[PDB]
């Protein structure tokens, strides 16, 4: 009455938790990779 | 320049702290040689730390003379 | 949804630009300006608005309408520069694209002054602060389009838009640059600007393209060197006139043909059948910019505010002209929507 | 794109695997019921609690940065708006308060079940109940926080434009906050009859 | 065993990792966004530099909360721990990490906006501080839930 | 200047620049700007004046 | 025990509760926030006196009321001591999916129509009846979802 | 933050002590406390020389807060002594309260026996143990809660004294008393429960040591039921405290506005005030956990800076050992000043 | 039972859910797009408002198709129904829902364009109505297929 | 059974649903895009309103192909049908549905372009109809394949 | 029945569907893009209308290839067909379908370009015809592979 | 064995790889962003070169953290190690590596911004240094967590 000899409930719980955690990590990395520096407030304007 | 004063401060702190550490190693203090991972040498580490403290003393004397001269 | 991700990078920018929009002169403030009879009184009333003491450095006798326009425009330029300095990513690109039109203006101004043998320093001082680039003063070296393109314009952001000079040739080059720039800016909005601002900016750029297309169609009639093949090279391909009415105007030789082409579009009929053509375009631009301010999480607000302040400076300068020159019957002929 | 390529590849793999299992007479080998029965109720309960509080805080912080960025932008010309536009920040906070309260109430149910009663009717019920009530509270709170933050951004803008326009958008904010309250209530009702693990 | 399978420490170890990692990502987003705002502000207003550092410190407290939870669930880890215990530590790590991630993102966005606004309007500094306090108590709430779970981790586990 | 001279001369550019050790005050911008002494070689009078 | 009432059926019943309430809140929030963007757009241009502009927001909230009603009715039937059949769990999951997605669609439609047309029926009261009628046609989608959810709940319990 | 109202109690006078001491709780290292004390002493002893001197901005800030830095450093030395922490190391001032087993083998796990209590500070037996953080986290978490409770109570009694000075007895009856009873009967009860559980020997008595978090949560979720009994008659006292705290919310929300109406905007103002106070009474107690949070982070940073860099040097000999010790001390001191004193200090 | 598994009602429940879900998505899209067009056009010509209400009514009828099929599947749903009955109910729900989703997208797009045009050309109203009826019969065909399926759901079905 | 498993009607029901679903999607795309073109063009030229309607009619005919195949599959659908019958019904549904989806894409694109061009060139109407016939016969081929499959679905099929 | 399993007709039916489906997709893309080009050029040059219809005919022939293979695979389908026959039918369907999809893509692109260019250069018509023949021959190769494969489907099959 | 399966060193090797991989990713991002800023600003201000190099150095220290944890995990890897040891090594590797990735993101962003700003504002350099220390201790916290985990890796661990 087991799920699988490979896809056990223990492995499936580990994989589901890993997938949720990796999804949170991927969303957070998509957020943090969208950080762009507002240049122009740092660069010197060459306009006379 | 401020380099001499900074080195003087760091070297005085080095003398004080490394002298305290060398003494604690020589007396086989609990916090320093108590653990298995801590050095087994004890006084042999104390000698090395004393030599380091003396090096920092030489640096301290040199930089303190320089800052007064400059 | 528009408000979900907009405020990550543009919440502060959009709040500041909306404060700027709150700074636009209302109808009552315009009426108070109109009631003025001296330029000093105009300065007094205009100090009760967000223009404030922008003329305080100018003495009462030195006050001229050119000075009023220059200082109001300078206030506009500093506000735009501050907003662009806080921008990053696609918003920075959007405001750079906003500056590209002023870059085209500066290029045409530099070449016009060069072929007219105006002083180089005078032309540089007269260049638009927005749309400045480092190699702009180098445009005085030649009066040849190829020479200036290889010398200067190939390194400018206007380089993609170029794919001896006289007044008509400079006009043609400037309008080709505008056509290419409007198409590129429309494409940039379509691909990189989120949906509410995307639609608003597409509408606004399409209106600008339509205004230019109708101007070119109506002004090519009074010219003989503007070949029907050249008119196609000047009419932008992004507006509501494209491609039907754009094709019709590219072939027209009479005013009635242009008017029949403009009867195609339900947006621009009546522009040619009554009033002044430029009044209709100014009123429509202010109506569109007023509508763009009804969108809360759109970066098109920057463009709408920019155009509204340009119109506001035009209105204030007109009121200053109808104060200086007397002419108080025409003092109310300004476009106001706020 | 790449992400859409993975979505299509995963869908294709799932369909091919399901069809292979079905055709070979082993369709029941993909046993979601057995997976739910044999999975720890503790995983479901703890995921429910953690997702409840975490998603509630995500929505609260989400709406806080929306409202706050708009308030600070609108305060450059109208610094007066800040004091009463903090009500929007409070409305976004109350969302995370909901999530925290639900997390506490649900963690009160996280007792240790006996080995032979780990997968009983009541324990499986409690695991499913805490999982789904935590997701309900957390997702309703995330949605409510985002919505309340959007409305507080519009409220800050309207307040800066005109002082009189703030109260109407504040009423819209109250209507937004009702959503997080309803998520709270439903999460409490879903776990209302869930016993602690025994 | 049934109550202590071999993979039970996986959830505790990955909860510890999540607690530190998600809070560090939130704190890094906060530090980066607020710091870009600070650098942009302090080109023309360097006198507001150390006054504008506040969002960076309130971003750091998020990573400190994650570190606290990681220390707790690390000291609760064990080779033969119960699945109950491992999922408790996973829940603590996930709760604090996701809360700190959200709080740090909000701190970054709000601190960037507010250092810029306070550059333009000094009255906005207090409002920005208040909003950042509200954003920081969210990481605090995640920490509190993690503390509750960690306290309950040692209950009756055999 | 080097980029522009390269483009106008269509390659074929013999351009030398030497750093000036001390910054020189300029009245136009009221700034102590660093300067470089440059030399560029060409034959035709038209290209010289360009 | 009973094959028709396995112990994992509550998972699907509670999934129905969650779908109902979360998707109904999502639709209600879409409607409320997008309509509120419309209301703010009315601001500083045509600020009214009597608040007929809140109709889209009120109907968005009614969507969340639909989802609340269905979720409460489902959660009433879920007990750890009562024989919950797998058929009942699937029926409750259907209740939740039905009402939640219908309310999500209603909220999308209400948000769009409110944002575009609250300005245009505050500017001219003639358009009020037509825009309110479009909003009613947007609201009845969630109403249909709730009706189907009510029928499904009745069928699943019996 | 703001200028005091005319004649109300000044916050700066309590701040003189409470701000440096809260900092010290979050900066509890005798080594870094001594370093920052030395900086402040250099500032205050040369005070007249540094006066009438051009300072700038960083030097000006350090000089203006020279006494702030002095008290922060002195209290940080005291709190590092209480944590028994100096540059991540411990003092061995007094006899330990823990006796290790008489004999054990190399690498054997040994558990100490409580033979007394350390006079002042954390017992140095905890240094180097594998459950040191287990004990110190409980200690510092409860310490944060207790010190925050005392600070909040002191400030709220300042509100009392303000009400007496301005002779607003209505504020005492309808704003001070309900809030004091709420805050005490919940979190002062929690604090006294922490202290009492510390005072009771549960192992010797054979009673199970109650979880105070579970106790506090069940006080509200499950009134009248006690899982582990902290003290006799716990259920009755807890239900009385819960009813008192629950009553204090209508008390605050109504007694003042009803006094106005029965003897308007005061109603909504008082409702907002009561909501804010009830949220604050819990959120601020929670917020004082940052004392423990920053103390933990500071101690872990000190440990990682010591175990890296300087500790590695101690395993080498000869000229290589001496040079390595010199270079690694320079590195350790630089990172101590830049990370522990500068980052963690700020 | 082999022919009537305990999970057999899952397919029928998903069919009912799909019937509501996708027809509601289609109706919402149709109503939203058409209403945006209606409001954009009535800013100038308010009297045409009740003429432009037609695409919103078409979207509503699509939603009613979905509701009808969902109610029918609900009343066909049972605890001990056949797996074939569940497959039939799933097919019926999918057909009505996704045909009505396609119809609703067509209705939204066509109704937006048509109200925009009718604000300008009064004669284009009949053309809009004709194209809208053509977009409506898509949802109608989905409805018809769902009703035929549901009529065969429990017809000669062994328990 | 073995040749007639319990899940065999799933494929037939999915095929019956997918026939109408995908032909409705193609018909909806064709109707929406052609209708946008028609509404654009007939603002100025309402006299071309009923000439320009033919791409909408052809997308509707695509949907009718899908409806025909869906009805035929629905009536050959049984509880104890063969797995081969279910495979054939799925194949018929997929073939007609996705051929009709492609045909509807072509109908929409070509009809939009052709109604927009025919408002300017009256001679372009015949070209539009010719290209639209070529697009329509794609759904016709899908229908032919589906009818051939459906005719083989329960022929020589046992157990 | 070991090598003629019950699910063997699945691959044959999927291949029969794939042949016509993908050749219809390629024919639809070719017809759509070529017809857009035709309608764009026939506004000003309606005389070239029947010359420009050629790419549409090539796409139609692609669809006819797919129809031919679908009919052949359909008539080789059986309830007790071999799994090898099903694999071969799937391969033939995929061959003709995806080859004709590629051919229709090429036909659409090239026919669009050629109808637009032939209105400006009459002699470019023959060049467009040659390139369209080359594009068509791709679908012809796919059809040849499909026909040979279908010929192998029941050859020496038990 | 049950507590020490053959795949237990897989998680340890993945953790050892992850430490250095993700700290090197964070260090690479910090180095690249800060170096673009440095090369931008030091064209006009070459004197500020060894002063702007500081964010690059702290980005490198991130990778040093990762290398330390990788070495410590590597020397605790074994063929017969417990699954708990593998989980601990994986958790330590992910802790230091992903915290260092976050710290490298913050260091790169802040170093770029502050190197560019300090070219125009010399007073901004001390602020950059402070913000960059605050970014560096983000990775140092992950180093702490990884070191604690690793200290517990083989503690009270049986075969």
């Amino acid at each position: 009455d087991i799920l699988s000899s490979i896809w056990t409930e223990g492995l499936l719980m580990c994989l589901i938790v890993s997938a949720l955690l990796l999804f949170i990590l991927i969303v957070a990395l998509s957020w943090i990779s969208n950080l762009d520096i507002t240049y122009g407030a740092l660069e010197k304007s060459t306009n006379p | 320049t401020g380099k001499a004063w900074c080195c003087t401060v760091l070297s005085a702190f080095g003398v004080v702290i490394l002298s305290v550490i060398a003494h604690l190693f020589n007396t086989n203090h609990e916090s320093f040689v108590g653990s298995i991972n801590d050095p087994e040498d004890g006084p042999a580490v104390a000698h090395t730390v004393y030599l380091a403290a003396l090096v920092y003393l030489v640096f301290f004397v040199f930089c303190g003379f320089q800052v007064y001269l400059a | 949804m528009e408000g979900v991700y907009f405020n990550i990078d543009n919440g502060f920018i959009e709040g500041v630009v909306r404060g700027y929009r709150n700074g636009l002169l209302s109808n009552n403030q315009y009426i108070n300006l109109t009631q003025c009879d001296t330029l000093e009184d105009l300065k007094l009333q205009l100090s009760s608005t967000d223009y404030g003491n922008f003329l305080s450095s100018v003495s009462s006798e030195s006050l001229t309408t050119s000075l009023i326009q220059e200082y109001a425009s300078s206030k506009l330029y500093h506000e735009f520069n501050y907003i662009r300095d806080q921008s990053s990513g696609s918003t920075r690109k959007f405001m750079d694209y906003i500056t590209y039109g002023y870059m085209i203006d500066n290029v045409a101004l530099m070449i016009t002054g060069t072929i007219h043998d105006r002083d180089k320093g005078e032309i540089l001082q007269r260049c638009h602060p927005l749309g400045w680039f480092d190699t702009l003063p180098t445009l005085s070296v030649a009066t040849d389009l190829e020479s200036l393109y290889e010398t200067v314009l190939v390194d400018t952001p206007l380089a993609p838009y170029f794919k001896e000079l006289d007044d008509m040739n400079i006009e043609i080059i400037r309008n080709k640059l505008y056509k290419a720039y409007l198409e590129d800016f429309y494409n940039f909005v379509t691909e990189e600007i989120p949906e509410p601002a995307k639609e608003c900016m597409q509408t606004l750029l399409g209106f600008e393209a339509d205004r230019r297309s109708i101007n070119i169609a109506l002004n090519s009639l009074q010219s003989s060197d503007i070949d029907p093949d050249l008119k196609s090279d000047l009419l932008p391909n992004i507006g509501k006139l494209y491609p039907l009415a754009t094709f019709h105007l590219a072939q027209a030789q009479d005013f009635e043909g242009v008017r029949a082409a403009l009867a195609n579009v339900y947006e621009y009929r009546g522009f040619l059948e009554t009033g002044n053509l430029e009044d209709h375009f100014y009123q429509l631009e202010m109506e569109l910019c007023r509508d763009a301010f009804t969108q809360q999480f759109a970066i098109s607000t920057v463009w709408a505010w920019m155009k509204s302040k340009e119109q506001e400076v035009r209105n204030i300068t007109w009121i200053a002209e109808c104060i200086a020159q007397n002419q108080r019957e025409r003092i109310n002929n300004y476009i106001s929507v706020y | 794109s790449f992400s859409h390529f993975l979505y299509y590849l995963v869908l294709i793999v799932v369909i091919v695997y399901g069809l292979y299992k079905l055709f070979t007479g082993h369709g029941s080998d993909i046993n979601f019921g057995k997976f739910l029965l044999r999975t720890s109720p503790y995983m479901w309960a703890n995921l429910g609690i953690a997702l409840c509080v975490g998603l509630s805080v995500v929505g609260a912080a989400w709406g806080i940065f929306i409202t706050g960025s708009s308030m600070i932008g609108a305060g450059v010309r109208a610094p007066r708006i800040t004091t009463k536009n903090l009500i929007s920040i409070i409305f976004c906070e109350v969302v995370a308060i909901y999530g925290l309260i639900i997390a506490i109430v649900f963690s009160s149910k996280l007792t240790v079940a006996t080995a032979e009663n780990m997968y009983s009717k009541s324990n499986l019920y409690t695991g499913y109940s805490l999982f789904w009530a935590g997701i309900t509270v957390g997702a309703s709170n995330l949605i409510c926080g985002i919505a309340v933050g959007i409305t507080g951004a519009t409220a800050a803008i309207s307040d800066a434009a005109d002082s009189a326009l703030f109260v109407k958008i504040l009423v819209i904010e109250i209507f937004g906050s009702i959503l997080g309250l309803l998520g709270l209530i439903v999460g409490l009702l879903m776990a209302g009859k869930a016993s602690e693990f025994q | 065993t049934e109550l202590c399978p071999v993979y039970a420490p996986f959830f505790g170890a990955i909860g510890c990792a999540s607690a530190i990692i998600f809070t560090s990502l939130g704190a890094a987003y906060g530090t980066a966004k607020s710091g870009v705002g600070i650098c942009a502000t302090c080109v023309l207003r360097p006198d507001l530099l150390f006054k504008n550092i506040v969002p960076v410190i309130m971003a750091g407290i998020i990573a400190i909360y994650g570190l606290v939870v990681s220390v707790l669930v690390c000291y609760s880890l064990g080779q033969k721990q119960a699945l109950y215990t491992g999922f408790i530590q996973l829940g603590a790590g996930l709760s604090v990490g996701l809360s700190g991630l959200a709080a740090g993102f909000a701190i970054g966005i709000v601190g960037d906006a507010g250092v810029r606004g306070s550059s333009q309007q000094p009255r906005l500094f207090v409002g920005m501080i208040l909003i950042l306090i509200f954003a920081e108590v969210l990481g605090l709430y995640g920490l509190i839930v993690a503390l509750l779970l960690n306290s309950r981790a040692t209950q009756d586990v055999v | 200047l080097e980029q522009i001279l390269w483009r106008v001369l269509r390659g074929n550019l013999f351009f030398k620049t030497v750093e000036i050790e001390q910054p020189v005050y300029d009245v136009k911008t009221r700034e102590y700007k660093h300067k470089n002494a440059f030399i560029v070689f060409s034959h035709g009078d038209l290209i010289i004046k360009r | 025990s009973n094959i028709y009432a396995p112990l994992y059926a509550p998972f699907f019943g509670f999934a129905g509760c969650a779908a109902a309430m979360v998707l109904s809140c999502l639709g209600a929030a879409i409607g409320t926030a997008k309509s509120g963007i419309g209301i703010a757009g009315i601001g500083t241009f045509k600020p009214e006196l009597i608040m007929k502009s809140l109709i889209p927001v009120v109907m968005s909230g009614i969507l969340a009321i639909y989802g609340l009603v269905v979720a409460v009715l489902i959660a009433g039937n879920l007990s750890p001591t009562e024989d919950y059949t797998l058929f009942n769990g699937f029926m409750h999951l259907s209740c939740g999916l039905c009402v939640g997605f219908a309310c999500l669609s209603s909220g999308y439609a209400i948000g769009m129509v409110g944002d575009v047309g609250v300005r245009k029926y505050m500017h001219q009261p003639r358009l009020f009846v037509g825009i309110v009628l479009i909003l009613i046609f947007s609201e009845v989608l969630g109403l249909y979802g709730m009706i189907v959810a009510l029928i499904l709940n009745t069928r699943g319990s019996e | 933050y703001g200028i005091a109202q005319y004649r109300e109690i000044n916050a700066g006078l309590p701040t003189i002590v409470t701000f440096p001491f809260m900092f010290a709780i979050m900066f509890g290292d005798m080594g870094h406390g001594f370093l920052m004390t030395l900086a402040a002493l250099s500032l205050v002893l040369n005070e007249k020389k540094i006066n009438k001197m051009k300072r700038g901005e960083i030097f000006d800030m350090a000089f203006t807060g020279r006494y702030i830095i002095l008290l922060m450093g002195v209290f940080s030395m005291y709190t590092g002594f209480l944590y028994n922490d100096i540059f991540s190391k411990t003092m061995t001032i007094f006899k330990s309260g823990w006796k290790w087993p008489d004999h054990w083998k190399k690498g054997e796990s040994i558990t100490a026996t409580s033979v007394g209590t350390y006079p002042i500070g954390l017992d140095w037996a905890w240094h180097g143990t594998e459950n040191a953080l287990l004990f110190s986290n409980s200690y510092k978490m409860k310490l944060s809660i207790l010190m925050g409770f005392i600070h909040m109570t002191y400030s709220y009694f300042f509100s009392l004294a303000n009400h007496l000075y301005f002779n607003s007895m209505i504020d005492i009856i309808g704003n001070f008393i309900p809030g004091l009873l709420f805050m005490q009967g919940i979190f002062g009860y929690l604090s006294v429960c922490i202290v009492y559980k510390w005072a009771v020997d549960w192992v010797k008595d054979g009673k199970p040591a109650p979880g105070l978090l579970n106790m506090l949560i069940n006080m509200f979720l499950s009134p009248g039921t006690i899982d582990d009994e902290l003290y006799p008659h716990q259920a009755k006292v807890q239900v009385f405290l819960l009813l008192m705290a629950l009553v204090c919310i209508p008390w605050l929300l109504l007694v003042k506005p009803l006094h106005f109406k029965f003897t308007g905007d005061i109603m909504i103002h008082q409702v907002i005030h009561t909501i804010e106070f009830c949220l604050n009474c819990v959120s601020h107690t929670a917020s004082y956990l940052r004392l423990w949070a920053l103390s933990l982070a500071h101690a872990q940073l000190s440990s990682v800076l010591w175990t890296m860099t300087i500790q590695i040097a101690f395993g080498f000999r000869g000229f290589v050992g001496v040079f390595m010790t010199v270079a690694l001390f320079a590195m350790w001191f630089a990172l101590t000043c830049a990370v522990l004193v500068l980052m963690e200090g700020t």
